[PDB]
């Protein structure tokens, strides 16, 4: 019975491929998938208050010189506070000073 | 400036950090070998706080990894950032701790805190001025448990006036993958109230339901849960590294938080969660953050604020925003429902704002909470315990090791007399 | 009952909000160009370029033909583990140094022999003449050079702790070769003769004299897969006759 | 492959899993590879 | 670095360590000749050489010169190391007195010198493997004084069983209670934990799940094999949560005289049906409580459970377990004891079971195997009870026994021993209020 | 999100549904070894209606296959699709039933339903929200009409919200196959009555006069009449499983067709039905599609509808049309001849459009009739029983095995009353 | 100033809002993904990431038609959560729809029609599109008009209410849902403007040249 079972397999390799799909799918999404909403760079929101209210004294080439009424929001909406340049990140020459 | 220094303990402590320095390091722009690629002097100003300076312009992480068996640290050494920690700081041994608390305390977890403490002295004598300790672990195994609450005590004993914090992951009510679990979480308990400035109690599923219910994913896993608890944790010392306009540091989070000083344990949560489909038709400002901060289904641990009492409540925000609506939210969330705010202190919730918010977000806000909810995560505990410790079950494993009977009496003791000076501060 | 990503069942949309955004972040990387996939195919292509050895119409090599440094192979059993034979010296991007089981010009296999003193191309190369080998880098015409350094504690061999060989960029005496003759009576005859090309010499660093070896037993698993390792110590016999393994050949 | 009748005659035969039809079959996995439709 | 050393006594011991290294070596890459042609961790049960040759770290013992000589001529008799397979020439022949107190002493010390030649290699050895069975001469007498020597020499280590309890109703000897019974009376103070298995539970689940009709033993050894394989899958590859055989140890024996697990193994299915089946988590763990998949004919409704242990292996998301052990527990009919509020222990590895070209399962993508101790084994052992009850009265079949070394009074020692471990597992499954 | 459990009674029942999942798997485009290879992504929709999914994607029936021979088995396991229905759900006696109710029914019938409910009952379970239940068999028969209505009469108080769907062949008028066909066909309709939700009668000699008619097919096998019966078969659940303009599953069709509970037996029919000599010379218009479906050629129930009067008609089309002739002919359909519908119901006639056509066919239709034409199929049954009954001949092989007089009486007595209430609302 | 939130309830509601909101996103400058290459507040409220999702609730019980929706070429425009979808059908019947099956989603739409109002300030107008003849149309419609009159009061909702048609019918228990709704219904609402579409089958037959039309 033992030299009928036990006969050797030629050709058998084993399975070196569905464990490492098991590993990947416990290590979870990456932090793109999970957390990150607007699809959004990492160089937007990289501006400091002190650095966007005095040191570049509020610039912002885009809104105008004058608040407007609207009709169906009852405020003067440019509100120059709620969008606060989402640009040039804050630089100061410690990088190459480093 | 004031410098962090990182403890890991257990597979779940081990876990959480990996997966919490490849956020610290996205944030700060470090890549995997260790160089900075940011594009911001922001990040460049204190990252002192958690990295070091070593030559050629590489950083590496004051993180102590502690282990007991080398499965996981492989895998850990392993991940996508597993190359920036040190090779020394990997400290392991080659005994596993067998989920025995008593075990991994005093016969397998004790003979090896000779090499983390030196450990330990040697990357806390190079900082400058050195804030405290942070450690993970879980309070339901072997080695962080019973390994962790060891070191705690014995850093406390040297370091008696720095901040110890704790990311302690309890046991679940309602599924667990231990027996003896209640007998490590009584006898880690005990040892956390004596030694610990701030704990935070982190529930698996609270953090399954959140995945399930807010992120709606059909395959949440390990590291979705690591994400989630190392963003919370991130989200606790962005004033340390980032500027702001209302600053707040981990003992600022401390003197208005804890009133009493056996009353240090809190239930973290994180705001801006949603599922990849209302993703992109949300808004972000102030009033959604903190509409879903304070929701019952948003925490990170497994108590219902509506049974119990705020005692006094934390919200520290990231990012550019007005610090009007941040008030008048924070003041009409306390007065709308004002029986869920206990009435002998007359207002419970701090404010602190920094202006860089995570990457990847527009803004985020962090919560910490004490509240008398949370000692219903601690009858159910001391429930099972004093189910499973009157008829000696599983307790030749903990006898026979160099323990005494009346540890357990002592600890359950002092649980249940914790739980009842939460009972006094709700009615 | 679980059905497949196909079948609009339960959660479906949210799988596919998720399917349909990895999709475009894949498309943008393969538009691009910067898939792993890719930048290896490419890698892989630039090391497996097809060089043309320069033929040796009178026997000797010279200075400036495009050689190859192989390895003979040996009967000789010290280990009981063994790379079967026929390793050529070829550069491993781990710049690293590594004999690999092939035989045919590859483009990471292909030296070229320069000069150290004031030798003109053309010249015929002469045992115990200095001599320098080169190899050409990746998307650049910078000479590369197979230097070796003395050994300490921070700087030694990888498998072995013997002395190491690498790859770099700076010109100096850790840049320079000279070949000998095996027979080590007839050393000091064969000085001023020309080198024949194919002919098992031995090959020492100027600056440490220890010759170049090729590890069999140690085995360094890579990209293309098992190859040996290279290292720089001169190893003798009882009778004070070098090994088979510290021996080299030059194929034109 | 093998028919139901004939899987009850090859049990009423005491057959030790090696002669069965059951366990064994004369196809190989060459067999079973190509052996698709488009 | 992790490793465990196997020790296979008597003819039950080679016959299942047959299989169980032929799917050790099938699992890795590993040719029957020893030679191999990242988490493969295959050091905790091969040993290396020079030329890359992997030789097992177990000793094949068996006092009768045919199983383990029938080894050294087969496929498998360049891997096994020469001096690991010790045979006998003469055999115990269903004698606990004679493989005990005769032959036992005897040929000991080549047993214990191979085990310490195997043991200073070892760098961190967790434990010792012993497989054997109740009702035999040499796996119940000389098992039991490998089981004495290994205490007295080792101290505190680990001690895991599979053992072949006695079939209830069906048996292949008449004097197998005695050597049970006595074998038990020396194993409840020098052992760590008893994995059971029976015969004809397997003949049943080979008869109802596999649909064949007549199995030899090596169709049983298979699943024996998978189940030793299972259990062991943690040490040698990666997973999640990872559990060694310390875990066995202090996560499911509550009193150190009530280690006996039954085993079982929940995908037993056929190839000829496999791929028609969704083979997801909640069926495959649903499937393993059910009171006709156990390796021991026993029905667990009879007691309650204890401890479980619970190890998953393949594709399998800790979700899906946590769900489906959710779905247990809210079931009337499966009761626990009420000094055990959780009563669950969840290991998960990644590695799928390998299939074995010839056996009988498939290739199959999930597997769960549970070792959970029940009251209801005290159901098993006054079977026992009531057969040595019956054959001691009339003294039947002493008179080999007290010839051979022992006297007449150690049965009652035995049936002492016995009446308190019934007594032991009656009281335990009570109430406290 | 809705599922039908597929229930095979029999030779006819086992070779009817055996034909159909050949009809379906190539509408859901399923290969024979369970591969999808369709042409479009809209036959992936709803797959979960008809089909499990397996490992490696392969999709298997949610059929239940029993007899108490083995050899339809070994006759659909060596049709086209025999691998891939699951074997599990092959269920067979040993010895067969041999057209006794009585045995089909009681003693060796009711020996097996133990082993077929412990999978139908395991595939309901699996079901996430499962809608009803499918049965095919004869009711001229021992071991469809017996053991069929036993499960019938088993799975209806387990599951008593569901849909029950059967589709009998009743014994056809010009020529018997057994003579002990009247016992059983009463039997198996008098539980029939009181335990479906609507019955599809189908007759042979119907099917005979079409396919040698209208198909001019003149060797007619039991393949092309199981196809006939499958198309409609397959014609009933298509808004479930592909988009429309106005959908209808089982239930919608259930709620328009059977008023009173007692009156639920329909009759089918399948209207593009051309000859292969008369397919250029037919205009593909949805009035030609009308006609057909209307005319009483075909009807697979051997009644005529000139006597009666359609109570309510449902009609589903699929394919691409505009509602406006479809509503255009059905309202004058109904009013032109406005004799043969009842006058107390307003309108009768049920709508349902559905936007895939069969693989082949430009469009399709299918009509479901309930009519007082129906009772005249019972009457010659009830005429050939009491023929049969009182003489008491074919007897002595049921009260052998546990019946007696009074179930007899019963079902006759039901019969009787059945035609009654089928008369009194007619007029 | 002057928004309005459109409540589309069963099979004809939702193949109605498909065309209606199609005619909106033509109206107004809104691509057919939501973008934008201000008259538009009463119908589409901007986020912060550019799109302008609509302010509607598309509801059914039976899934294929929201499913259609939402794999449809407007896929993009609409949020994932307004689109409220059940799994059992309505089966044509009113006491199903307004008693079983509609009593285990109001909580879900309720919702969020309550957080549709939180975006808007000068709310004043409720729109309903459902059919009197089916089950959802009837049922679920009328039990959200109680729970609308209940909890938003003065607020003016105007119902445009399929109605039977004298020749034409597409079911048989269309009377009973038509008279029950309109019994529910005719003091929970302001004004309700009728269609029947035989109606629009002759204007579009005779006013226009158009043979055959469809729904759309
Ligand atoms: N299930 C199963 N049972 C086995 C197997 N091999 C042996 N047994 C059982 O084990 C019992 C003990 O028999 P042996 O192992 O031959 O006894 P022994 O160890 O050789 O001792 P001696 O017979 O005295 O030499 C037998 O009665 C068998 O029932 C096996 O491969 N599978
Ligand atoms: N004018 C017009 N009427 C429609 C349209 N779609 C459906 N209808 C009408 O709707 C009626 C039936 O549909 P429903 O009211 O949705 O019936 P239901 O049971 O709720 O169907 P579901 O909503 O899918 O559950 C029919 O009588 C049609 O007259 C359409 O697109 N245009
Ligand atoms: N959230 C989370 N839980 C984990 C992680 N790793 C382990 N756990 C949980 O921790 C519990 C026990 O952890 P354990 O293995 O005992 O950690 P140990 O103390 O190092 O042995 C298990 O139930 C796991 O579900 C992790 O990375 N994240
Ligand atoms: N249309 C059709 N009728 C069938 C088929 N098979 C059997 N029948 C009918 O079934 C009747 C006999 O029933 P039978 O199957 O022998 O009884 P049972 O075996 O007890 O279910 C005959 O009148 C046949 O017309 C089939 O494939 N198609
Ligand atoms: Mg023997
Ligand atoms: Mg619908």
């Amino acid at each position: 019975i033992y030299r009928k079972e036990y006969v050797p397999f030629p050709g058998h390799r084993p399975d070196q491929i569905s464990r490492w799909y098991s590993k990947r799918t416990v290590e979870g999404l990456p932090y793109k998938y999970l957390i990150t909403h607007h699809q959004e760079p990492s160089q937007r929101y990289l501006i400091s208050t002190y650095d966007d209210h005095y040191n570049r004294h509020n610039y912002h080439p885009g809104l105008p010189e004058l608040r407007t009424w609207n009709r169906h929001k009852l405020l003067w909406l440019p509100e120059k506070a709620d969008f606060p340049l989402l640009g040039p990140p804050t630089n100061y020459g410690l990088y190459e000073q480093l | 400036m004031r410098e962090i220094v990182h403890l890991q303990a257990g597979q779940c402590g081990n876990q959480i950090g990996a997966k919490f320095w490849e956020v610290i390091s996205d944030e700060h722009g470090i890549d995997p070998t260790g160089t900075y690629h940011g594009d911001s002097d922001l990040q460049l100003e204190r990252i002192n706080v958690y990295y070091n300076e070593a030559t050629g312009g590489k950083y590496v992480p004051r993180a102590v990894l502690v282990d007991l068996e080398p499965g996981t640290m492989d895998s850990v050494r392993s991940g996508p950032f597993g190359q920036i920690f040190r090779p020394d700081n990997f400290v392991f041994g080659q005994s596993g701790a067998g989920n025995n608390w008593a075990k991994g305390h005093y016969t397998e977890g004790a003979e090896l805190v000779d090499s983390v403490l030196d450990v330990v002295r040697k990357e806390a004598e190079s900082c400058d001025c050195l804030q405290g300790f942070q450690l993970t672990h879980s309070l339901g195994g072997g080695t962080g448990s019973g390994m962790g609450t060891l070191l705690i005590s014995k850093i406390r004993e040297e370091y008696p006036d720095r901040i110890m914090n704790t990311f302690s992951v309890v046991p679940s009510p309602k599924v667990s993958d231990t027996v003896v679990e209640p007998y490590n979480a009584t006898l880690s308990v005990h040892q956390l109230v004596e030694n610990t400035d701030e704990t935070y109690c982190i529930d698996n599923e609270a953090l399954y339901d959140i995945c399930f219910r807010t992120l709606k994913l059909t395959t949440p896993t390990y590291g979705d849960l690591n994400h989630l608890v190392s963003a919370t944790m991130s989200g606790v010392t962005t004033c340390l590294r980032f500027p702001g306009q209302l600053n707040a540091d981990l003992r600022k989070l401390a003197v208005n938080m804890v009133p009493f000083p056996r009353l240090h344990f809190f239930m973290p949560g994180f705001a801006p969660l949603t599922s990849r489909g209302s993703q992109q038709y949300r808004a972000l400002t102030v009033p959604e953050l903190t509409q879903q901060m304070f929701d019952a289904k948003n925490m990170m641990a497994a108590c219902d604020p509506r049974h119990g009492r705020y005692l006094t409540v934390a919200a520290v925000f990231r990012g550019r925003m007005s610090m009007k609506e941040v008030d008048e939210q924070m003041l009409n969330v306390q007065n709308k429902n004002s029986s869920y705010f206990v009435e002998w202190i007359p207002n419970n919730v701090k404010t602190a704002v920094c202006d860089i918010p995570p990457r990847g977000l527009k803004m985020s806000a962090t919560f910490i909470g004490n509240s008398t909810a949370i000692q219903e995560l601690f009858k159910r505990i001391s429930e099972q315990f004093t189910a499973m410790f009157r008829r000696k079950a599983f307790l030749h494993w903990y006898t026979g090791e160099g323990m005494d009977e009346m540890e357990f009496t002592e600890a359950e003791s002092n649980m249940n007399d914790l739980v009842s000076e939460y009972q006094q501060y709700q009615d | 009952n679980l059905y497949g990503p196909r079948v609009r069942i339960g959660n479906w949309n949210e799988d596919v909000y998720l399917e349909e955004e990895i999709m475009k972040d894949f498309l943008a990387k393969r538009d691009k160009g910067q898939l792993l996939i890719q930048r290896n195919r490419r890698l892989k292509e630039n090391l497996l370029r097809p060089m043309q050895l320069s033929v040796s119409e009178d026997g000797y090599i010279h200075y400036g033909d495009k050689v190859m440094l192989v390895s003979p192979d040996h009967p000789e059993t010290e280990a009981d583990l063994f790379l079967p034979g026929d390793l050529s010296l070829c550069m491993t991007p781990d710049c690293g140094l590594s004999a690999a089981q092939t035989k045919i010009p590859v483009g990471r296999n292909t030296f070229t022999i320069l000069c150290a003193a004031g030798e003109v191309i053309g010249q015929v190369l002469r045992y115990g003449q200095n001599f320098r080998l080169g190899i050409t880098g990746g998307f650049d015409d910078r000479m590369l050079y197979l230097s070796s350094d003395h050994r300490t504690l921070l700087k030694s061999s990888k498998r072995s702790w013997l002395q190491e060989v690498f790859l770099t960029h700076e010109d100096s005496y850790l840049n320079c070769w000279q070949a000998a003759f095996p027979h080590p009576q007839l050393r000091l005859e064969y000085e001023g003769s020309p080198v024949p090309a194919n002919t098992k010499i031995l090959i020492t660093h100027c600056h440490t004299n220890r010759g170049l070896v090729a590890h069999r037993h140690l085995f360094l698993r890579t990209y293309f897969g098992q190859e040996a390792e290279v290292a720089a110590h001169t190893y003798l016999d009882s009778h004070r006759v070098e090994k088979p393994k510290n021996h080299w050949m030059l194929v034109t | 492959l093998p028919s139901l009748r004939r899987m009850d005659m090859d049990s009423v035969k005491a057959c030790l899993s090696d002669e069965h039809c059951q366990s064994t079959t004369y196809c190989r996995k060459d067999d079973f590879d190509n052996a698709y439709f488009t | 670095m992790r490793e465990c050393i196997s020790i296979h006594v008597g003819q039950a011991g080679v016959q299942i360590g047959n299989a169980c290294w032929e799917l050790y070596c099938l699992e890795h890459g590993i040719q029957p000749d020893g030679q191999m042609p990242g988490d493969d961790s295959f050091n905790t049960f091969f040993s290396e050489t020079g030329a890359g040759k992997h030789v097992p770290r177990a000793v094949f013992v068996d006092l009768e010169p045919t199983v383990v000589d029938e080894v050294r001529t087969g496929t498998y008799r360049q891997l096994f190391h020469p001096e690991q397979l010790i045979t006998g020439k003469e055999d115990a022949a269903n004698n606990y007195a004679r493989g005990h107190y005769t032959i036992g002493k005897e040929i000991v010390d080549l047993v214990l010198d191979r085990i310490r030649k195997l043991a200073d290699l070892c760098t961190g050895l967790q434990g010792f493997l012993i497989f054997h069975s109740f009702g035999g001469g040499t796996g119940s007498g000389f098992a039991s004084l490998l089981m004495e020597r290994l205490s007295v020499d080792y101290g505190k280590k680990s001690k895991l069983e599979f053992a072949i309890y006695p079939a209830p109703q069906v048996s292949t000897a008449v004097v197998e209670p005695y050597n049970s019974i006595l074998t038990t009376h020396t194993t409840l103070e020098h052992s760590d934990c008893a994995f059971m298995v029976d015969n004809e539970a397997i003949y049943d689940i080979c008869r109802r799940n596999l649909d064949i009709e007549r199995p030899t033993y090596t169709n049983l050894n298979r699943l024996i094999g998978q189940i030793v394989s299972s259990i062991t899958a943690s040490l040698r590859f990666d997973g999640a949560l990872n559990v060694d055989l310390t875990e066995f140890q202090t996560n499911l024996v509550p009193y150190p005289r009530i280690h006996f697990p039954l085993a079982t193994y929940a995908p037993v299915i056929s190839a000829e049906k496999a791929y028609h089946e969704q083979l997801s988590v909640a069926e495959i763990t649903n499937a393993c409580f059910e009171p006709a998949n156990q390796m021991v004919k026993c029905d667990p409704r009879h007691g309650k459970y204890m401890a479980c242990c619970m190890l998953y292996r393949g594709d399998v998301v800790p979700k899906d377990v946590n769900a489906a052990i959710a779905t247990i527990k809210t079931k009337r009919t499966i009761q626990f004891v009420d000094w055990c509020p959780t009563g669950f222990k969840v290991g998960i590895n990644y590695q799928p079971p390998t299939v074995v070209p010839g056996g009988d399962l498939a290739k199959v993508q999930r597997a769960v195997c549970m070792l959970s101790n029940t009251t209801a084994i005290a159901e098993a052992w006054a079977r026992l009870d009531h057969k040595l009850d019956l054959m001691y009265a009339k003294r039947a079949f002493v008179h080999w026994y007290v010839g051979e070394g022992m006297e007449e009074g150690e049965f009652s020692e035995a049936r002492e021993d016995l009446a308190a471990l019934e007594k032991d597992y009656e009281e335990v499954g009570v109430d406290s209020v």
